RNA sequence: UCGGUUUCAAGCCGAUGGAAGUUUGAGGCAAUAACAGGUCUGUGAUGCCCUUAGACGUUCUGGGCCGCACGCGCGCUACACUGACGGAGCCAGCGAGUCUAACCUUGGCCGAGAGGUCUUGGUAAUCUUGUGAAACUCCGUCGUGCUGGGGAUAGAGCAUUGUAAUUAUUGCUCUUCAACGAGGAAUUCCUAGUAAGCGCAAGUCAUCAGCUUGCGUUGAUUACGUCCCUGCCCUUUGUACACACC
């Protein structure tokens, strides 16, 4: 799993060898070490194998002598590491470490910045581990996809966490006080709320999304202030959505609405006077 | 200004500015540990 | 401790005997305890 | 009043008739026996009460034992209690009768959870 | 068992000791409404004032809830000895009672106000937990 | 044994008979070539830091290991009416148990209970013990109402183990009765005396489980298929990219 510590002990050559891995792996399978020797731009033996020693000590690289076919295998943590090198180059993220969300594909943590105002990361994990092509790759086009849709969600006003970077596979975001539909025990304006919770799936059917999974730990809910309770619906809901084209979005939709007014129902035993929003004329809106 | 450091100058790969508000109120039962003191007038917002 | 490894950890406490599971493995035949099933 | 009884009769009452009017706990703990050094605490305590300036306090005593019932002896005593690190000067009160002296020695300080700020910058640094 | 049948009679919502009491419930489940009074408790006084349990709160007459309010504050003098009792052995006065509906909140804050007076672990912790949850 | 299937060859598969016929079903034993894996309180003028006011040694108190916005996980008890409560029926197996000590304990008295007290059998296929276990059976109360389901949290008392129970060991009595109206994405385990429901015993054990391992009690649904994914392989084949060109 994720270690963040262990990388304040790498150099600015630690990092280049790794780099120059990364690019040998991309282009081919196992890199040998002459492709490492030759591709990382160094002086000698003595930068490059120094470095390999540290990264593999620091299991960032495998090893792998087949029957005089010398490689290398770049770990999980190696591919996490220079993501956020290249953040910490970047400017975005300064410090890691509170895992709050242990997703299956998702791993998120909370991290901080220069400035000290706090964040949240999802990495994505696809399989964890025994490392393809696939596993990298389709983690890396996971977490471009959910930060796009994140950007796009931030862009329209959908109170959703702003996407603030993706890192390749990981994903920073802004962190948002807020707590989930189970957390919470009692709402001040009810109705407001939900008419407000119906309002956000009419518009996101307005859009062309159905986000099929509209459950209860599903929507966050930050609150600005203490005196007079300012709510704010925040919902992560991404590779679950189902484009309004799909022979299947009808049931989705309403299946969102009916999990909406189910527990409006039962945790705060209000019941909605208006009739649900049906898929049809979420078929016009958009 | 080193002065203004609750840390060592180190900030370009350390920790971060650690804020420490200190909201020290004074107990009066006579003689009684800094402990005790730390729970008798503990404030949340 | 066990009586043979100086060994605070593993101790069969056991019938008085205080032998570790490890040590207490290998005297198992010499005791008399064999592998029937 | 500790059973009903004037503050007078119950301090000048020995313990055994403090242990007729006890719970079953102080019963018990007193019916089992007693260590030969509170014997010598006991009249250090008393000591201190009997050098006293007259209308103010009397002489702080500082204890160890956490486990010692606070017995009618005692009441108006001035006791530095240890907690593991630090000496609490509480003075002993009609009311706190039957307690051990632990409980008036919190053994900690409080979690305090609510400081996202500092919990910001208590993380692992990435550099 | 009988099928008797009764043309009113029986009221609906009716109050004893300044308490609601629902009369349709059987009178065990009935008193059992109040604080300081519980399943078994109601039980027994209902035995001591020979009252009929399998006969339901709507068939009482208020004879049997004077005897009822009479065995709550003498529970002693109709023989159901001190075990039964919420505060037995009060180190304030030195007897044994039992503690009623509005009386066991003021008994409550007479004990935490015992311990923060005298300032033990469990006042200290009552009232910053208290304090701290809710700020 | 009979019949399918197979070069009609070693075998496979179905039926029948059989205590038992998937190899009736479980696991220990080698030689082999790979191990900087654990320590021996093994040894040798062997290379390190010093050499000793260091506490790596002792002790003595009292605090810890639980402290609580939360993340994660194994679970226990639950949302009842194939149910709870109150009456009666009453059926196991695997164990364990005391000496130069106090272990497993029948029975008689006291007690609401927890427990106490006076005795006793057994070093045990002989006594506890038929471990009179629970789920379960039957006769009653309740009636779908967070209800009499659930028993969290909290109050006061009474006892036991322990030198010591406060941050409450546990047990008992009364009271408080919180959440929880079959649970989202997801995921674990299972083919017959098996799953599941149910308790008991033994290890930790001075007090305790909700810990573990066995045991017996009650005892289903659904396959007896496939390579869909999960893996594990074993073939065939092209090839190191034999580091081909961009
Ligand atoms: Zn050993």
């Amino acid at each position: 799993k994720l270690d963040t510590s262990h990388m304040r002990y790498l150099t600015t050559d630690d990092f280049r060898v790794l780099q120059a891995v990364e690019q040998g792996s991309r282009s081919h399978e196992v890199v040998p070490t002459p492709l490492i020797h030759q591709i990382s731009g160094m002086r000698s033996q003595s930068g490059t194998n120094r470095a390999i020693s540290d990264l593999a000590k620091l299991s960032l690289i495998s090893k792998m002598r087949n029957v005089k076919y010398d490689g290398y295998r770049l770990t999980y943590n190696g591919i996490d590491y220079l993501a956020l090198k290249t953040m910490l180059n970047r400017d975005t993220v300064y410090s890691v470490g509170n895992t709050i969300g242990v997703g299956k594909e998702s791993d998120i943590y909370k991290v901080s910045d220069k400035n000290g105002n706090p964040r949240v990361m999802k990495i994505h994990r696809l399989g964890r581990s025994n490392q393809g092509a696939n596993w990298m790759h389709l983690s890396r086009l996971a977490a471009n996809k959910e930060y796009q849709f994140m950007s796009m969600l931030y862009s329209k006003g959908f109170k959703v966490p702003e996407p603030f970077d993706n890192s390749r596979h990981i994903v920073v975001m802004e962190l948002i006080e807020g707590y989930p539909m189970r957390r919470l025990r009692k709402h001040k304006n009810i109705p407001k709320l939900y008419s407000d919770l119906m309002c956000f799936i009419v518009d996101l059917a307005n859009s062309g999304l159905i986000h099929c999974d509209f459950n209860e730990f599903n929507i966050m809910i930050k609150d600005k202030l203490e005196d007079e309770n300012d709510c704010g619906f925040v919902v992560i809901d991404f590779p679950q959505c189902i484009s309004i084209q799909h022979q299947d979005a009808d049931y989705y939709f309403q299946r969102d609405v009916d999990c909406i007014r189910r527990f409006f129902k039962k945790k705060l035993k209000y019941e909605p006077k208006p009739d649900s929003s049906m898929l049809d004329t979420e078929g016009f809106g958009d | 200004e080193y002065d203004g450091l609750t840390t060592a100058r180190y900030d370009d790969h350390g920790f971060l500015p650690g804020r420490e508000q200190t909201s020290k109120k004074a107990a009066v039962p006579k003689g009684t540990s800094d402990y005790q003191a730390k729970w008798y007038l503990d404030d949340v917002i | 401790q066990c009586r043979v490894c100086s060994s605070h950890t593993g101790l069969i406490r056991k019938y008085g005997l205080n032998i570790c599971r490890q040590c207490f493995r290998e005297k198992a035949n010499d005791i008399g305890f064999n592998k029937f099933r | 009043s500790y059973r009903g009884v004037d503050l007078e009769k119950l301090l000048e009452m020995s313990t055994e008739d403090f242990v007729k009017l006890a719970p079953a706990r102080v019963r018990r703990r007193f019916a089992r026996g007693m260590t030969s050094k509170p014997a010598g605490f006991m009249k250090k305590l008393r000591a201190a009460k009997l050098a006293a300036p007259e209308n103010e306090k009397p002489a702080p005593v500082r204890t160890h034992m956490r486990n010692m019932i606070i017995v009618p002896e005692m009441i108006g005593s001035v006791v530095g209690i240890y907690n593991g690190k630090a000496f609490n000067q509480v003075e002993i009160r009609p009311e706190m009768l039957g307690h051990y002296l632990g409980e008036f020695s919190i053994t900690y300080t409080p979690v305090r959870h609510g400081r996202a700020g500092a919990t910001t910058s208590r993380f692992i640094p990435l550099k | 068992s009988l099928v008797v049948q009764e043309q009113g009679s029986f009221q609906h919502i009716l109050r004893l000791l300044n308490t609601n009491v629902d009369g349709n419930i059987k009178i065990v489940y009935a008193l059992t409404t109040i604080k300081g009074v519980g399943r078994r408790y109601s039980n027994l006084v209902c035995k001591k004032a020979d009252v009929d349990l399998h006969k339901r709160a709507g068939e009482l007459t208020q004879e049997e809830l004077e005897r009822i309010v009479q065995i709550m504050q003498n529970p002693t003098h109709y023989k159901i000895p001190a075990w039964f009792l919420n505060r037995q052995n009060d180190i304030t006065d030195g007897k044994d009672y039992h503690t009623l509906a509005n009386n066991v909140e003021s008994k409550l804050r007479d004990d935490l106000e015992r311990l923060k007076k005298i300032r033990a672990h469990r006042g200290i912790r009552h009232f910053w937990g208290l304090r701290v949850r809710g700020q």
